[PDB]
RNA sequence: CGCUCAUAGCGACGCUGCUUUUUGAUCCUUCGAUGUCGGCUCUUCUUAUCAUUGUGAAGCAGAAUUCACAAAGUGUUGGAUU
RNA sequence: CUAUGACUCUCUUAAGGUAGCCAAAUGCCUCGUCAUCUAAUUAGUGACGCGCAUGAAUGGAUCAAUGAGAUUCCCACUGUC
RNA sequence: AUUAGCAGUUUCGGGGGCGUAAUGCUCUCAGCUGAUUCUCAAACUCUGAA
């Protein structure tokens, strides 16, 4: 799932961390944390984490949030990777700290996206682009 | 009026507090479609009447 | 502890409910005494179904 | 269970057309009462010589 | 090897033990978890088909065979045919997982089938709703134990059904035979306690008072009315619990 | 078989063990019924005979035999009327197969009930044959023959080894051909006993047909 | 069995096989000692091909499956529990 | 027997597991059942407990303080990966 | 050890139309007995292997 990239996949993979990394929910829904289970499309090989997306969809969970949203897996969307990258451009976007949002399995983000969102992510997921006034 | 007379099913709901919920819904179902067994009990209120 | 069935007779034992008691008390003409004897009422009810 | 010692067959005495009763008969505005048969005092005194 | 010796323990455990504790001595048989069960509930296949070993041990695990003499002492028989059969029929089996599951299911069915008498009808009846009883059993989080009998479990579950909440149910029709003038008094007394219908008043004849009493505390109830009355009398019953009357909230 | 795949009971070996006053756990054979069709039908009314015969000495199982019979059972409406049908097998599984069981089936090593005292409980009942002994026979009228051979054909698959089908020149279950088995009726010196025949007794009997006449009725 | 229809797809009762990836039977080699089990690591290998490619079937309209062949060239994962 | 077995009756080898406690470091069946803890738990912990084969100075039950003690769970400075 | 029909029967077993149930007629079953056939037996053999 979902899947819709992009055109392209907005080029190479970069992560803040793979499996077992907290990033904030950045969402009006009362998920307060997002912890990764795994990432979609990772086919992977012998001993290698299923590694965080640059703006791609993930199997996640609400570890600390609303108890209703707590437990039960959730497809999400990575929004900003603390750990850095170069783009086809020659810039190195880098962030304060990791972040994403909990989302629908057609990609759609629920409420409104908080804070700054890398443009690649927006490009990937049109709903994301729609539901924010910050796309930097 | 019914195209084919009498199509029914004696279903039952799930979880204890939502037993009258079904009944309540069937009051709204009446509004929607002309036939449902909510008014006048012949086969009990947990039964559909359709064509 | 009955030698035989009845209704006409009694030993202050068993049951046998009828329409006579609720309508207008004792039964005369059609029988000497009202039915308060023979197999008890519940049993009677059961047995009809069975046969 | 006394009558099931004769053994009604699984196809012909339990048809798919003849299962309209386990989950197709909970219908009562008027009537659908089925009582448990036989009554004779207690569970020890019901049948002793019988 | 060196110092490093492939032991891998005595002989593999991989079959149903059937532990029979006769003459204070354990005798056991190589069978299978399912096969024994099958045998003991009707499916009488062959004696050495249900038994992977048609002989008797004293410790199936440790690989020890019993003395003929012991058998003779215990069972009064030498031939392994009879002894084996006995062991199969009346010794402690090890069920599988499948068998365990089946047992559990059976228990579940018989704490809704026994509770079908005291069933959970919705707002109106719709009198049976046995499916809904079954459903309700695990919605409360109940230990459907296969150790205890069904009846006991039924008793337990109704108490919980009270704190579901949807009230305890257990009503029948007690037809009390009451002679002389104290019958009337008794009737008067018990009218607030339980329901009174199909009544009659007689000084020279018995009174057929039909009440709607508790069924799962019925005997006790019966005991404490006669005493109140003073004189000895007869109070007939149905079976245990019946769904002739109302079982919606009652 | 059930405990075995019939590959260890393919070939004749060891002397005959049977359902005896020495064995006793011996199971009942898989068929105790050996005829199929009109057994009332006469020796004379049916004059057509086909056999089934092995070419190699092999131990046919009772189950196998049963299976074989219930081809020819079902090839009967396909044939055309059970009325025009006889069968008799003519090989009864008298002999019994031994099975020392391997107590280990999911694990556990004997060397104690291993191969010591390792003598079979009888399980398996079976019939021996040779290089031409009959294993099915069919009496019938001369209508069905391509039908019966097809039934046999089915039967052939249900049996181990290379079989063979021969049409006897007899009238089916009789020691006379047809050239002979008209002369008996024609000359009228036959004597009948239902499904069998008898024949009058001159070189059959002599000391008891010396001063006798009741022996020409 | 499969609406129909034995073999599209299965296939009862029955028979013939392969296999040495189960375990037993065995005790030929080693008790003047081959370092026992597992997991990490890593190559190579076999096909009884899961994907892949090229194909043939179907009860294959499509998507989705199911069955067969050629074919081992390349791929065949991250955890929780033990 | 609605029944966990209070209670009665009997048999041996005298007594017949009381109060407690438990799939415990004690429970084979066994990954016991129900519950929680987890995205997922043969792990832990609460409960249940006709307990293979628990149990009262063979000492039973609990528990502050302590422990290079055994187990788990969470925060815990992220080259173990 | 063990299969198959056939024959004489059975008021000596049982049930049908007739007849006293019938075992009498006309059908099937049960048992006995007589004539034949199937297959056969390491711990069987009338017979017999250099």
């Amino acid at each position: 799932m979902s899947k819709a990239q992009a055109v392209g996949s907005n080029y190479r993979v970069s992560l803040g961390l793979p499996v077992g990394a907290v990033m904030n929910s950045a969402d009006n829904s009362g998920a307060k944390n997002l912890y990764v289970i795994a990432v979609k499309g990772i086919k992977g090989r012998l001993n290698r984490l299923p590694s965080a997306g640059v703006g791609d969809m993930v199997m996640a969970t609400v570890k600390k949030g609303k108890p209703e949203l707590r437990k039960k897996v959730c497809t999400g969307l990575v929004v900003r990777q603390r750990k850095h990258w170069k783009r086809k451009d020659g810039v190195y976007i880098y962030f304060e700290d990791n972040a994403g949002v909990m989302c629908n399995p057609k990609g759609e983000v629920k409420g409104n996206i908080l804070g700054p969102v890398a443009k690649e992510c927006s490009d990937l997921w049109p709903k994301v682009a729609t539901n924010a006034g910050t796309i930097v | 009026f019914e195209a084919t007379p009498i199509v029914r099913v004696a279903v039952e709901p799930k979880h204890p507090s939502e037993m009258p919920q079904l009944v309540k819904g069937m009051k709204l179902l009446n509004q929607a479609d002309p036939c449902v067994q909510i008014l006048i009990q012949e086969t009990g209120e947990h039964v559909l009447v359709t064509a | 502890n009955e030698t035989c069935s009845g209704g006409n007779e009694n030993q202050e034992l068993q049951d046998g409910c009828s329409e006579a008691f609720e309508k207008r008390t004792s039964q005369k003409g059609e029988s000497p005494l009202t039915d308060c004897y023979g197999p008890f009422s519940g049993q009677l009810i059961a047995t009809m179904k069975e046969a | 269970e006394e009558e099931y010692l004769h053994f009604g067959e699984k196809a012909d005495s339990e048809n798919q057309a003849r299962k309209y009763m386990n989950a197709v008969r909970k219908r009562k505005g008027l009537y659908v009462e089925e009582k448990i048969v036989e009554h004779a005092e207690k569970q020890r005194t019901l049948s002793k010589n019988k | 090897m060196s110092i490093f010796t492939p032991t891998n323990q005595i002989r593999l455990t991989n079959v149903a033990v059937v532990r029979m504790k006769r003459a204070g001595k354990r005798f056991e048989i190589a069978c299978y978890k399912n096969k024994v069960v099958g045998w003991r509930s009707g499916v009488e296949k062959d004696l050495d088909e249900v038994l992977q070993t048609h002989s008797v041990f004293v410790n199936v695990s440790k690989g020890q065979v019993a003395k003929k003499e012991d058998l003779i002492s215990a069972f009064g028989t030498d031939d392994q045919t009879e002894i084996c059969k006995q062991i199969l029929t009346k010794g402690e089996v090890q069920v599988s997982d499948k068998e365990r599951h089946t047992q559990l299911e059976q228990m579940f069915r018989d704490i809704a089938t026994i509770v079908a008498d005291k069933c959970v009808n919705p707002e109106t009846k719709r009198p049976y709703t046995v499916i809904l009883i079954e459903r309700a059993m695990k919605d409360i989080h109940y230990s459907v134990k296969t150790n205890k009998s069904t009846k006991q479990q039924a008793l337990e579950v109704i108490k919980q059904l009270k704190e579901k909440m949807k009230i305890e149910r257990a009503h029948m029709r007690l037809r009390f035979i009451l002679p002389v003038n104290e019958g009337k008094k008794l009737k008067e007394k018990l009218k607030p306690l339980i329901k009174v219908i199909e009544s009659e008043d007689y000084g020279q004849q018995l009174e057929i008072v039909c009440l709607i009493d508790p069924g799962c505390f019925r005997e006790i109830d019966e005991l404490i009315k006669k005493e109140t009355k003073g004189k000895g009398s007869l109070e007939v019953l149905n079976l245990k619990d019946v769904e002739e009357g109302d079982e919606k909230f009652e | 078989m059930g405990r075995r795949p019939a590959r260890c009971y393919r070939y004749c070996k060891n002397k005959p063990y049977i359902k005896s006053r020495y064995c006793r756990g011996v199971p009942d054979a898989k068929i105790r019924i050996f005829d199929l069709g009109r057994k009332k039908a006469s020796t004379d009314e049916f004059p057509l005979c086909v056999h089934l015969i092995s070419l190699e000495k092999e131990q046919l199982s009772s189950e196998a035999i049963e299976a074989g019979r219930i081809s020819c059972n079902k090839y009967i409406s396909k044939t055309g009327g059970k009325d025009s049908f006889h069968m008799r097998v003519r090989v009864h599984p008298w002999h019994v197969l031994r099975i020392n069981k391997m107590l280990s089936c999911a694990g556990a090593d004997r060397l104690q009930t291993g191969m010591r005292g390792a003598f079979g409980k009888p399980m398996g009942t079976v019939a021996r044959v040779n290089i031409g002994q009959i294993i099915f026979s069919i009496r019938t009228r001369d209508n069905m023959l391509a039908n019966v051979v097809e039934a046999l054909r089915r039967s052939s698959y249900k049996f181990p080894g290379r079989q063979k089908i021969v049409v006897s020149k007899k009238w089916g279950f009789t020691a006379y051909n047809r050239e002979a088995y008209q002369k008996l009726k024609a000359d009228g010196r036959l004597m009948n006993d239902g499904a069998n025949v008898k024949v009058i007794t001159n070189h059959g009997t002599l000391a008891q047909y010396a001063k006798d006449i009741a022996a020409a009725n």
